[PDB]
């Protein structure tokens, strides 16, 4: 409100150029009068950045208005990604890290573990989208791949579809990204299709974790917090203690004060942006803030917690290079102390095989589905194993044929003396493989 | 211009009528001013109620930030023509823009496409301060892989700055930058000595249209288009949008945009395809034209930008078929003649 404005205007006069001050601003329910009302703020008061932390449940019309007369604004609520891109917002900068952070910090944890796979159940939203190739990026970095993929789409129920492919794959752990009611409807499908517990751990960020734990949070979740979000919301102190030391640091030109009828951008504009960049607001106050990359700041430590006992719990915070987990065991989804394997074994392999005299027979079975057993040279059964293939190149489609020879037995005696369950499977298009080229992608 | 773009759309473009709507060539150019503007455009919807009105720029980026979001607001159809301040804005989030830009992405395939024609394989992409220039990057080394486009690697970088761009050579050399930072990249090269005959610069993106001998710059067709045309456009795409939408209940008003998001509904999805003055004037999600019509416009040494190729529905049409590269107009290119004898030389 304005008392708040007002102190804290006071108190960075008061730290330490002509009447240096700024003035609050009163959001509207409708963006056009907040438009209009910043429009006039800007004319009047002519102040080199605004500042908008409105909780609304919008920083869009600030920043957008902003982006005419190349006025640098901070934002200090909004995290969504959508503002990290400079192109579309060139005039807004900010010190929270971005979603995208929650990704670089989930593939630290999973290094932490010793764990590598990971099923990246993602919203479709812009942001689910951010987090997935900043993900994607780390990963390929260290030469890991994500497995699945497989998207989310917003604002839709049963789900289940996603959630059964996800649970017949092998690597039994799911990083989700998404909204609110996203995360809800996606932990109802889970908790009724037994998907939380035995060996599955669950990795979420700060909104995922805060409304699944209102609704339907199964007491087996790892969430991740700021840790100092709520002070966050009000740490305007060291917005303008940095502002200042900006303008403090640095030819310059004031920044215009006509809204009614302006073409002309700020010349030094660019330049206030690049020595903002440049600044190093070491003070100490909320932890150490740094500007990293553009307009984000990447010197926020994170939290980690965690519903053991029904209730939100602190396992660990992060010191910006690597996890610190100190706190009491965290508590799985399935309650063991140890924290349950990240990878399940699969012993059902599908074999593919290609039809060679020699090796792999091809032969047809009889009418009851099993084709006849003949007896070798010197005298015993033959290993046959039912395999389904294309019958012409006529069905056309799986037609159950009987394979036997050198490779089939080769892979019983694989099977027996390491526990497999094979299925084997012929190639669809008789082929050994080559590399073709196909519209200038020969992978 | 703001003045003579009004006078020019009042009389000449309120006769125009290119074809339904009730009331087709009723707009008003209405003047910069973002309260103004978007105080009048409010007063417009409530009362004139149009199913959207096109609208004309002539500065040389910031008001299509605002543009797509008073039209988000107000929930309706604003196309944007006559480029420039105009140019792209890729995010988007739900809201019906359709600007009539053209992508950095087609700039750049159209861009390869001539350079394989005339066999000029070497290449650089020397870029100046990130611009959030990083998926200009991405898409050259995805059409870089291939079979002939691969050549001579670059990267993105006052006498520090010279040094920097001369020392990759490889005369192609591909820009982008914006005009303000783009002039100290020109001077610099110019003091190198990299801007004569010997060079050729593809610059792409934002610049539209001591300047290099060699400039081949990809703009969208029909640039040097009168006013007249572009605003005849504009409402011919906003006719095509309400048959398109006549397919079904066609009486769906906004319910007065909104003055005194909500809806979160768009319009693209029967808003995809139209036809009109020839060309390839269709829409997509976000906001570009799929396959649109481009030009290729080459500087000469009078100072004047004339078109060299053409590309529409995929294909490169373009004059002044040099056969030969020149490859060396800055050796190592040798003119070797040769004659047809079955044993040594075989041509099929
Ligand atoms: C900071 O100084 C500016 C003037 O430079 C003050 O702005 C005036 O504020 C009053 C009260 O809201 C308005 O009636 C005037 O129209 C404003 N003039 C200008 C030039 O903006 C501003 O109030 C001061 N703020 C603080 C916190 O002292
Ligand atoms: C965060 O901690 C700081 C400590 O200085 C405190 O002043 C601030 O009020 C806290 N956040 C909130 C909004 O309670
Ligand atoms: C914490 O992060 C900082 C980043 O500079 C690093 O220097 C420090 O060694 C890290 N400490 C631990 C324990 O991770
Ligand atoms: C392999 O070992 C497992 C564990 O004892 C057993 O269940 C399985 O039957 C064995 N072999 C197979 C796959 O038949």
């Amino acid at each position: 409100h304005e008392q708040m404005f007002r102190e804290a205007v006071n108190q960075a006069n008061k730290r330490h150029k002509i009447q240096l001050n700024a003035t609050s601003v009163t959001h509207k329910p409708n963006a056009i009068q907040m438009a209009l009302s910043v429009c006039e703020d800007l004319i009047s008061s002519q102040v080199y950045a605004i500042l908008v932390s409105h909780p609304p449940t919008t920083p869009t019309p600030v920043s957008y208005t902003a982006g005419f007369y190349r006025i640098p604004v901070l934002g200090l609520t909004t995290r969504m990604s959508i503002y990290s891109d400079k192109s579309i917002h060139l005039s807004f900068l900010r010190t929270v890290p971005p979603y995208s952070h929650q990704s670089s910090v989930w593939f630290e944890m999973m290094r932490v573990y010793s764990w590598n796979h990971i099923i990246l159940l993602v919203s479709d939203d812009h942001e689910g989208r951010a987090a997935q190739k900043r993900l994607e990026t780390l990963l390929e970095e260290r030469e890991s791949k994500a497995e699945k993929v497989l998207q989310f789409d917003p604002g839709t129920k049963n789900v289940t579809a996603l959630l059964m492919e996800a649970k017949e794959l092998e690597a039994r752990v799911i990083i989700l990204s998404a909204s609110e009611d996203d995360a809800a409807t996606v932990y109802r499908a889970a908790a009724m299709l037994n998907m939380t517990g035995s060996g599955y751990v669950w990795l979420v960020g700060e909104r995922e974790i805060s409304g699944n734990a209102l609704r339907y949070a199964p007491d087996g979740i790892l969430g991740l917090q700021l840790i100092n979000g709520k002070n966050e919301s009000a740490h305007i102190s060291d917005a303008v203690g940095v502002v200042a030391q900006a303008v403090h640091e640095l030819n310059i030109t004031d920044p215009p004060r006509g809204c009614v009828g302006n073409t002309n951008i700020w010349k030094t504009g660019p330049l206030f942006k690049r020595v903002l960049m440049s600044s190093k607001y070491a003070d100490g106050v909320t932890g150490r803030v740094e500007f990293n990359e553009d307009g984000d700041r990447k010197f926020a430590n994170y939290s980690i917690m965690n519903l053991q006992n029904r209730k939100l719990v602190q396992v660990g915070i992060y010191n910006g290079t690597h996890v610190i987990p100190n706190d009491r065991k965290i508590i799985w989804p399935g309650g063991e102390t140890e924290k349950p394997r990240g990878y399940q074994m699969s012993t059902r392999l599908k074999i593919v095989t290609i039809h060679q005299e020699p090796f792999v027979y091809v032969k047809p079975t009889l009418s009851d589905g099993t084709c006849k057993e003949e007896f070798t040279v010197n005298g015993d059964p033959v290993k046959k194993v039912i395999c389904t293939g294309p019958n012409d190149t006529s069905p056309r489609h799986t037609v159950p044929q009987c394979c036997y020879g050198f490779c089939i037995d080769l892979l019983i005696k694989l099977a027996r003396t390491m526990n497999f369950t094979y299925e084997v499977h012929l190639v669809a298009d008789g082929k050994f493989g080559t590399q073709e080229r196909v519209n200038n992608s020969n992978k | 211009p703001a003045y003579a773009a009004e006078a020019a759309r009042l009389g000449p473009a309120v006769a125009a009528a290119v074809r339904g709507l009730d009331v087709r060539p009723v707009a008003l150019v209405l003047n910069s001013d973002p309260r103004s503007l978007v105080l009048q455009l409010c007063d417009l919807l409530s009362g004139l109620r149009v199913h959207g009105v096109v609208f004309e720029d002539d500065s040389r980026p910031a008001v299509a930030p605002i543009l797509d979001f008073l039209s988000a607001q107000t929930s309706l159809p604003i196309v944007a023509v006559h480029g420039g301040a105009a140019l792209v804005l890729t995010p988007k989030e739900g809201s019906t823009f359709l600007q009539l830009g053209s992508s950095t992405e087609q700039q750049l395939q159209v861009i390869f496409e001539v350079l394989e024609e005339y066999d000029w394989t070497s290449f650089v992409a020397v870029t100046t301060r990130a611009p959030g220039h990083r998926a200009f990057l991405s898409y050259i080394e995805v059409l870089t892989d291939g079979s002939l486009v691969g050549w001579e690697h670059r990267g993105a970088l006052e006498a520090v700055l010279s040094a920097q761009l001369r020392s990759v050579s490889a005369q192609i050399r591909l820009l982008f930058c914006a005009r303000e930072e783009a002039e100290p990249v020109f001077r610099a090269a110019e003091e190198a000595g990299l801007t004569g005959s010997g060079y050729v610069w593809f610059m792409v993106g934002p610049q539209l249209a001591p300047l290099p001998a060699g400039l081949f710059a990809v703009r969208s067709a029909g640039w040097r288009d009168d006013l007249a045309r572009r605003v005849a456009a504009g409402v011919a795409v906003v006719a095509r949008g309400a048959q398109a939408l006549l397919r079904d209940y066609g009486f769906l008003p906004e319910l007065g945009h909104d003055c005194r998001t909500h809806r979160g509904e768009s319009l693209h999805r029967y808003f995809m395809n139209i036809t009109w003055d020839n060309r390839d004037y269709s829409f997509n999600e976000d906001g570009f034209l799929v396959n649109p019509s481009l030009v290729v416009i080459s500087l000469t040494r009078d100072r004047t930008w004339e078109v060299v190729g053409s590309w529409e529905q995929q294909t490169l049409r373009l004059k002044y078929p040099l056969w030969s590269r020149y490859g060396r107009f800055l050796t190592q290119h040798l003119t070797v003649a040769t004659l047809e004898e079955r044993p040594f030389v075989i041509v099929e």
